[PDB]
């Protein structure tokens, strides 16, 4: 029993295999480009993955119901507010749906041992990765599903905390409606877990916090000369 | 503000 | 109004 609204949300979803392929191809064709002099690091590679995932998120957003009806200035304010949250949310959902504990399912579509990434990384990034891991675990135990995921994505995108929106009413309207649809979906589909609606919404502040930490850390990395040229990621980071 | 974000949103596919 | 031309005008060098 899936509300109508949620069906409209699911129709907006990307083709995940094609996205994975596109990014993967971009990264190969990048070594081709790069001279046999210039080398690249695990951190650097992950920055490129984030950058390419951002292109895909913007594409998803621009074609999505409701978001299409906004003026581009409003679209920009919404995306500038939530880009890092959408990256994190997308990551988390992949871990739950196509991943397993002890492994990271990357956006290029392969799994790598968590250990093998974490070992490359210093303590600040490890700390962030751990918190993300706990979110994944929490949401795994909740039996987080695709219908829930799409609702949370719209709730993140159509944020109420964004000031200076022209059409703030449409944005409020979307929040309320997705909220109501999520409430329906959980009571209809998970009737013995009346806590499920609440447990889902309370992940959103945690996602917001991890995302703000990620950005602060990445800006440090950028100012340190550690982020390879990455137009969209850094343009978003400068927002 | 971001020329690039604007472009990614406006471009006609 | 072509989006690329606007980006080209508006972007940072
Ligand atoms: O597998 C992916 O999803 C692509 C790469 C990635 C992973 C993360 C991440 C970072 C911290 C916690 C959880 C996931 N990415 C990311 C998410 C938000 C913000 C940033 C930032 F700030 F570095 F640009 C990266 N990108």
């Amino acid at each position: 029993s899936i509300p109508h609204l949620i069906l409209e949300l699911l129709k907006c979803e990307p083709d995940e295999p094609q996205v994975q392929a596109k990014i993967m191809a971009y990264l190969q064709q990048e070594q081709a480009n790069r001279s046999k002099h210039e080398k690249l690091s695990t951190f650097g590679l992950m920055c490129k993955m984030a950058d390419q995932t951002l292109f895909s998120i913007v594409e998803w957003a621009r074609s999505s119901i409701f978001f299409r009806e906004l003026k581009v200035d409003d679209q920009m304010k919404l995306l500038q507010n939530c880009w890092s949250e959408l990256l994190i949310l997308d990551h988390i959902y992949r871990q739950v749906v196509h991943g397993k504990e002890g492994s990271i399912f990357l956006v290029t579509g392969q799994q790598v041992d968590y250990s093998i990434i974490a070992s490359q990384a210093g303590a600040t990034l490890n700390n962030l990765m751990s918190h993300a891991q706990e979110l994944v675990a929490k949401l795994r135990s909740l039996q987080f599903d695709q219908r829930e995921f799409v609702c949370l994505k719209f709730l993140v995108l159509f944020s109420l905390d964004v000031k200076n929106l022209e059409n703030f009413q449409l944005v409020e309207g979307v929040q309320e409606q997705v909220n109501a649809a999520l409430l329906d979906y959980t009571m209809c589909n998970y009737p013995q877990q009346t806590e499920k609606f609440g447990q889902l919404l309370l992940r959103l502040p945690e996602i917001r916090a991890i995302s703000m930490q990620a950005e602060e850390y990445l800006y440090y990395k950028h100012l340190n000369g550690d982020v390879p040229y990455n137009n969209l990621l850094i343009e978003m980071l400068h927002a | 503000e971001n020329a690039l974000l604007r472009y990614l949103l406006d471009k006609d596919d």
